[PDB]
């Protein structure tokens, strides 16, 4: 039983239907995820055959216990809806809202978070999975580790080499292959929305809103940002998929070299 | 300039 288990408190986040709680078992803070099963897009089957939503399936996979993803606790089945228990850092504050409140983020700060992504990603991917909404939104700031964690792998799908022709992540992160054709390949389209979302760390907010500007291929920078920093940038948003670094090129690039470690982070940036 | 959330 899932009332048993946990204590139950308000709503949680920042539009959605995640709960803040504890668990009872050991007061540990837990985030409750309620899924209606009507509104599920696609589905999975566990290893027992059990058809739960595929964000089980992909949470399941990546749920190691490397820190740099959110990580599944438990689930329930209900009649009419899935609940996910989610681990809940604390004290936390999204990316979204930290970069509204302080702005465009010093390099320095934006080479550590966007380190730990590139990580928590490289994480999803030898896992199998493809996270497919790489955004400020969906990234948790653990405030006194420094520790980065990516959230919300509802849009998610098993990582594949082949054509993607569905998609239901952000369109402001989308490339333009899909924009344009309704198609993508997973790790080039991940590395896209990670080329958005630097922009959108050291700039702050993000490059492109309207399709026109996605397809465009023109990157205007509204704050002085390093030249190595837009090159790395530019590269990300290279309009032909292949043009696109890979996750290796990334972090060999220059701007990425000499990271601070989480602790370094905390202490410098966020304490 | 506005700077806003988006949907999935
Ligand atoms: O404790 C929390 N504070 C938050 C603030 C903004 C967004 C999310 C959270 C949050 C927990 C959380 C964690 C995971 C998910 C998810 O995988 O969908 C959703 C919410």
């Amino acid at each position: 039983p899932l009332e048993s288990q946990y204590q139950v408190g308000p709503l949680l986040g920042s539009f959605g239907s995640v709960y803040s709680g504890i668990r009872v078992s050991d007061n540990l803070p837990v985030a409750i995820k309620h899924v209606e099963k009507d509104r599920i897009s696609d589905w999975g089957e566990l290893p027992n055959g059990t058809r739960v939503p595929m964000e089980v399936v992909l949470l399941k996979k990546v749920s190691s216990g490397f820190s740099g993803v959110i990580r599944l606790l438990d689930w329930f089945e209900r009649p009419d809806s899935f609940v996910l228990i989610l681990e809940r850092p604390e004290p936390v504050q999204d990316l979204f809202d930290f970069i509204t409140e302080r702005g465009a983020l010093q390099e320095e700060l934006a080479r550590s978070f966007f380190w730990q992504v590139l990580e928590a990603v490289r994480h999803c991917h030898n896992c199998g999975v493809l996270h497919r909404d790489i955004k400020d939104e969906n990234i948790l700031i653990d405030l006194n580790r420094g520790e980065l964690k990516l959230i919300d792998f509802g849009s998610g799908a098993l990582l594949k080499d082949t054509v993607y022709t569905d998609f239901d992540g952000t369109r402001v992160y989308s490339p333009p292959e899909w924009i344009r054709y309704h198609r993508y390949h997973g790790r080039s389209a991940a590395v896209w929305s990670l080329g958005i979302l630097l922009y959108d760390m050291v700039c702050g907010d993000i490059p492109f809103e309207h399709d026109e500007e996605i397809i465009g291929g023109q990157v205007f920078f509204r704050q002085r940002v390093s030249s190595e920093c837009q090159h790395l940038i530019r590269w990300c948003l290279a309009l032909r998929p292949s043009d696109r670094p890979t996750f290796e090129e990334i972090q060999n690039h220059p701007w990425m070299q000499d990271v601070l470690l989480p602790q370094e982070t905390a202490e410098i940036h966020l304490h | 300039r506005k700077r806003r959330r988006h949907p999935s």
